[PDB]
């Protein structure tokens, strides 16, 4: 009865979570895809500098 | 000398045609005898001539004085996408040469690409065409 009644009163005080919980996957997934492709277009932009050598050749 | 260094950088076409101030200083007159039995060979040799003459007769003095001459494939080079910038703010003017790679000798897409240049051009401050210059380039430089 206590456990029936609380797990109704945590839906009362939050109705989202279900959603809120669908849309954490979801979010998770999307991170998981975009942030290792979103990382290597900017290794791929920057590796022009990353790669270069510098040389001082005075008179 | 730069634009060739970097573009088929690795490679032989990198290499510059007066050498490293090194090897002018050290190579000994047994390179250069080689390297002219090596190359120097009848096959890799052209005589031509223009002007008044028979053509017969140009083949006959071949003869007579290139008879003697003698009877290494060159690897394919790879053009890489990169910069060489000396910096150097002395200088009074700034040098710059861009290239993508080009077909080479034989490819018949040279001759467009000559029309495409053609369009583009060439320019410098002591031509008479200025503003009304045909190429954009030109006329906007």
């Amino acid at each position: 009865v206590a456990k029936d009644v609380c797990t109704f009163l945590r839906w009362a005080a939050e109705p989202e979570h279900d959603h809120r919980k669908r849309m954490g996957l979801k979010m998770l997934l999307m991170m998981g895809l975009l942030l290792p492709l979103v990382y290597a277009m900017k290794r791929h932009k920057w590796s022009v500098l990353k790669s270069r050598k510098l040389a001082y050749r005075p008179p | 000398n730069y634009l060739h260094a970097t573009a088929f950088q690795g490679t032989p076409l990198a290499q510059s045609v007066e050498g490293p101030s090194e090897n002018v200083r050290k190579l000994s007159r047994a390179d250069l005898t080689e390297y002219l039995s090596r190359h120097y060979k009848a096959p890799r040799m052209v005589l031509a001539a223009a002007g008044g003459l028979e053509h017969r007769q140009l083949l006959d003095l071949a003869q007579k004085h290139f008879s003697g001459l003698s009877g290494p494939t060159l690897s394919p080079c790879r053009f890489t996408g990169s910069q060489i910038c000396h910096r150097e703010d002395g200088l009074p003017l700034a040098h710059v040469a861009i290239a993508v790679e080009g077909p080479g000798w034989a490819h018949p897409d040279n001759v467009a690409l000559q029309v495409a240049n053609a369009i583009i051009g060439h320019y410098d401050c002591t031509y008479g065409g200025g503003a009304h210059l045909s190429s954009p380039l030109a006329s906007i430089a």
